[PDB]
């Protein structure tokens, strides 16, 4: 919207940087069991068939 | 009548070999069945691990 100035603007501006830098730090640092699953793009083969 | 009693003789002791081959027998299938145990083992390990 247009009602809000500059000096309201960068409030809503460093909100949404720490929002994202949140997703960055959630995107980079969940494991399970040591390996991690949002970093790479390789696939994960499970054994269902002996 | 000595052909007899040898002949007699010499089967008896045939049997007697018969019976420790049947024990030799029987003491390798214990080793091999043992040794069968940890190659299923190895078999499950590597499902497992794959």
């Amino acid at each position: 919207t247009g009602t809000n100035s500059d000096s309201d603007l960068d409030s809503i501006q460093d909100e949404i940087k720490s929002r994202l830098d949140e997703i960055d730090r959630v995107s980079g640092q969940t494991q399970f069991n040591g390996v991690n699953v949002l970093a790479k793009d390789g696939s994960m083969k499970i054994q269902v068939g002996a | 009548a000595n052909r007899f009693t040898s002949n007699i003789k010499g089967l008896t002791q045939a049997a007697r070999n018969a019976n420790d081959g049947i024990s030799v027998a029987q003491t390798t299938e214990g080793a091999l069945s043992e040794i069968n145990n940890n190659l299923q083992r190895i078999r499950e390990l590597t499902v497992q691990a794959s």
